[PDB]
């Protein structure tokens, strides 16, 4: 769920 | 009353992180699907909020204390608040003049029936350019503008959140530093704070209007298959 | 031998349906996001295959028999062949002068180093080009290119197909017609229908490279973002 | 499931 939510909130 | 050395570094950080997310060029517009005056506007629009999107979590990602935040309570946040964070920095490029969001030439410059070519009617269109002119009209200091959406951001009465607690404690401390700058350094500023409250609010009711309305074109697939992945994440309805 | 008048009916409603959804102008490519020569040339070749996706499946809509399938069978094939049927269906932009897809002016000349600027590596794009070499010298009728698309889109080995026997009957009456077209009416086409069964397999092993390079980009999802909700509809995975 | 499939697949 969420996949590009989760990679662009990384670091 | 003076502020803090701790209340001129939140001040610093947030106006920072603006400044690196807000592109006051518009430079990137031009690799959008270009904007065409059924729903001829949808493409570009998709692509501008798509964009915006990118932008708000940019910013989002460098509010003290949001990257402490649980990966969930982050996502929360963000899908309840974006729009409302769109609506907001969008007044940058709001103009008075010609009741339209300007973004450098006439291609990118955006008026009332622009928008309803992207589906959107007078039901929202109406109260966004009545709060645009309010919002606009108040002439927020830089500092305050960048509060405001910080302050908004970090909302905890929104559906989905845990650390109730937490994002509270944050919230509470931006709107300390809001107040005391309005207090310290905006001349004439006595009713500002209220103002500026009131439009949190006002954002909840265009919230509402606007899940409406994208309801309306996402429950239409050949509508929906115009907008982009990061939209239908963001503006759709999924719980983490 | 002479072909009969139900061959005939279907060569007519064949070639109109494609003229109806291939476009010789290219005038919508100026919607697109525009081409830019990390990942420069993803936006606009993501949309080029959306738009594409969207014409292979009006086309699949006037085959005659695919309306009269399931749902479900009609989506399975498309999701297993749209691949397969956007390569053929580009050999006529193909021109063995430039080793590239012409589609007009330069702006939407695509060129082997364009191609890569969208994430495919040469093990795509290497057989890729060798294909439309071998396509383009076959010299197609227009008739012959039509038919080798339909037989293409109504291939029973497929997964998730359920009426079988329907589908190679369908597929069965079309490799009829175009053999019998080569025969009558391609003068020197005694080798054509192998060649052309042949580039059927080559579009197989096409595929499956293609799926992989898919797989690879739809896995970054910085790259599967700049996709659009079409593309990751009918190249994904989903069963239905 | 394939939303927009079934869309452009109507009539
Ligand atoms: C997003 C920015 C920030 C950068 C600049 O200042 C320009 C700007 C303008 C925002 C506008 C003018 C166009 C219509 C929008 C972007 C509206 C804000 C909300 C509205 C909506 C309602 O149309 C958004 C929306 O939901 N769009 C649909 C089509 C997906
Ligand atoms: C799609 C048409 C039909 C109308 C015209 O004749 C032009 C055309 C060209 C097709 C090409 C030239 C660009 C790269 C593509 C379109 C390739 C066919 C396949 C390839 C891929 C591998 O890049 C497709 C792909 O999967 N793209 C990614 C980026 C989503």
């Amino acid at each position: 769920r969420h996949k590009i939510l989760h990679r662009l909130l990384q670091e | 009353h003076m502020l803090s050395d701790e209340q001129m570094q939140i001040i610093n950080s947030l106006v920072e992180a603006h400044h690196k997310t807000y592109d006051d060029s518009y430079s990137d517009f031009v690799r959008f699907r270009p904007p065409v005056r059924r729903l001829s506007m949808l493409p570009h629009l998709a692509d501008l909020v798509s964009y915006s999107i990118q932008k708000v979590i940019g910013f989002a990602k460098m509010i003290p204390g949001f990257r402490d935040l649980t990966a969930e309570d982050q996502i929360a946040l963000l899908k309840s608040s974006a729009i409302e964070i769109i609506m907001l920095r969008s007044n940058q490029s709001f103009s008075l003049e010609d009741m339209s969001w300007s973004c450098g030439g006439p291609d990118f410059k955006y008026c009332i029936n622009d928008v309803t070519k992207a589906g959107h009617t007078l039901e929202l269109l109406e109260p966004l350019v009545k709060f645009q002119v309010g919002l606009k009209k108040l002439k927020l200091h830089e500092e305050e503008h960048v509060l405001l959406m910080a302050i908004c951001l970090l909302s905890p009465d929104r559906p989905g959140v845990q650390d109730h607690v937490r994002i509270e404690a944050l919230q509470d401390r931006l709107c300390d530093v809001l107040q005391a700058y309005i207090r310290i350094q905006h001349p004439g500023g006595r009713l500002l704070y209220a103002k500026m409250i009131q439009k949190l609010a006002d954002l909840r009711s265009l919230n509402e209007e606007h899940s409406k309305q994208y309801r309306s074109l996402s429950f239409q697939p050949e509508h929906s298959m115009q907008l982009t992945p990061l939209v239908l994440e963001v503006f759709g309805s999924e719980v983490s």
